[PDB]
């Protein structure tokens, strides 16, 4: 179906060969690591900008085209190794990592280190330029900072024929979290990717559905329009020209129901199918802290006012235990702010949400 | 006049009530006034007092105790058009800003610079807006 045909296009693991909404920074990218291959020398560039960009896609289109190069005789050949930071359990174990990538020696951290050291120290046999690649840098950080320290100036020594590229989140990392020697080593070499705009947007999704009419240009505006003006990802896009596809399956209204489904907030409805008991509360609550203007409320106030306000509309007295069972159900949920596992009758309340959307859910 | 004087004199009480350190403007502030309209009533040899003997009269009490674009006109009118509704028809927003004094050409570019900046979006048969 065509509806199936557009579901399996928009899946997010379904990369593209290459599209030249970013053949820019590939073009950046592809000067600088043809010229640290061609002479045989080491260098580093560090990649900062917000998930979602394609860094890693970008990345691996880019390694894709210099093996492809190197197949075709026309470049030296050389070894990719490729490690990210949040698939290791320790931060010390990345030394074993590259090690056995390498090699395929085992050894301990502190050993495969040392290892590692010798050989990008020493004039070694004549090896393949190294291409390194590591993900998620700023989650190999360490008190010591020597393993940062090493993985940016090893590459610096002649010997080491290293090109190292480092992406991250963060453009402020090589300032105030990288010290002033290194921090000058990734200094001046700082690639920022700009979020895509409603025209890349609209570029990319017309791209993904060429030669299919499924959607309307209309739903097509409209999402790449409030991604523009939200986030700018191509993910949660995805994401929601698959659910107006699923919804469609059941326009602009399947867009703008994905939109606010996967967007918006369920305190509202979650406040609205609240018990009556619970609304009579949270009625008290909001009394007593318009009587005393503080965020903060003991829970004996509270417990006076709801009786108060039972008696006003004729609800049964309520026991001490019926509240307080009530009030932990509702800290439960994460809607209040409670410490009640030792203090019962001395507990500081904190409203979770903000009080003009209580007043906006109580009002009907 | 008595009901301009009112409302001068409302305002300046209100002023004075929120500055702490202002006299205690009672009654007597407007008798004060009344008789200085008619003292310049009298001065000007009439016998009917006039507004500009109460503009006077204020001005002099006021320095007595001092001594001590289109696009935006367009988002308003189709704002007023968002009682309890998300979607406002285009017809409806369109011959409401005409009547307000402006070209569709200004009412078209308007609604494309408030939509560069994704307030709402259009529906590209031209017919129905859904506001963002
Ligand atoms: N050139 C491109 N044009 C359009 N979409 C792209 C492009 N490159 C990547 N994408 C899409 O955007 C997604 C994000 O790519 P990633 O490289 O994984 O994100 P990232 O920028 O590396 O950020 P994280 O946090 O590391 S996932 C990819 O899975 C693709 O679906
Ligand atoms: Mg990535």
């Amino acid at each position: 179906s065509v509806l199936e045909e557009a579901r399996l296009r928009l899946h997010v693991s379904a990369v593209p060969e290459s599209l030249p909404c970013r053949e820019q920074e590939f073009q950046d990218i592809y000067n600088f690591v043809e010229s640290k291959l061609l002479d045989h020398t080491g260098g580093c560039m560090y990649i900062s900008g917000v998930p979602g960009t394609g860094k890693t896609a970008t990345v691996h289109e880019v390694i894709r085209c210099l093996q492809q190069a190197a197949q075709a005789n026309d470049v030296p050949p050389f070894q990719y190794i490729e490690v990210n930071g949040m698939k290791l359990t320790e931060p010390h174990q990345v030394y074993v990592q590259i090690l056995q990538k390498l090699t395929g020696q085992k050894a301990t951290a502190n050993h495969a280190a040392e290892l590692l050291a010798k050989q990008f120290c020493t004039r070694g046999s004549p090896q393949e330029t190294t291409v390194l690649l590591v993900d998620e840098l700023d989650l190999l950080w360490t008190h010591k900072q020597d393993i940062m320290y090493n993985l940016f100036d090893w590459p610096t020594h002649k010997e080491a024929r290293l090109v190292v590229l480092a992406i991250a989140n963060t453009m402020d990392l090589p300032e105030r979290i990288m010290m002033n020697r290194v921090s000058s080593r990734l200094g001046l070499t700082r690639m920022c990717f700009q979020p895509y705009t409603y025209s890349q947007l609209q570029q990319i999704l017309r791209s993904r559905l060429k030669h299919l009419k499924a959607f309307e240009d209309d739903a097509i505006q409209l999402v790449a329009r409030k991604v523009a003006a939200l986030s700018g990802d191509a993910r949660r896009c995805l994401d929601i020209c698959r659910r107006a596809t699923e919804i469609c399956e059941f326009t602009i209204a399947h867009s703008m129901e994905a939109v606010d489904e996967m967007f918006s907030s369920s305190y509202i409805t979650a406040i609205k199918n609240s018990s009556v008991l619970e609304q009579s509360f949270l009625r008290a609550i909001l009394a007593e802290f318009r009587r005393s203007g503080l965020e903060e409320a003991t829970f004996q106030q509270i417990y006076s006012q709801h009786v108060a306000l039972c008696r006003m509309e004729g609800l049964p007295y309520p026991t001490m235990s019926e509240t307080m069972a009530v009030c932990s159900h509702l800290g439960s949920c994460r809607l209040l702010l409670v410490e009640p596992s030792r203090n019962d009758l001395l507990l500081r309340v904190r409203l979770n949400v903000s009080q003009d959307d209580v007043l906006y859910a109580l009002k009907d | 006049l008595a009901d301009y004087i009112t409302a001068a004199y409302v305002e300046m009480r209100r002023e004075a009530w929120a500055s702490k350190d202002a006299t205690y403007t009672s009654a007597r502030t407007l008798l004060a006034i009344l008789r200085l309209s008619t003292a310049l009533a009298r001065l000007r040899m009439v016998d009917v007092v006039e507004k500009e003997d109460v503009n006077e009269a204020i001005r002099l009490m006021e320095m007595s105790k001092d001594s001590l674009r289109p696009a935006d006109v367009i988002f308003a009118t189709v704002r007023e058009l968002v009682s309890g509704g998300r979607s406002v028809r285009f017809s409806e927003a369109e011959q409401r800003c005409v009547s307000r004094g402006f070209t569709p050409a200004q009412f078209q570019a308007a609604l494309d610079e408030y939509e560069e900046l994704n307030v709402w979006q259009v529906n590209a048969s031209r017919t129905r807006i859904t506001f963002v």
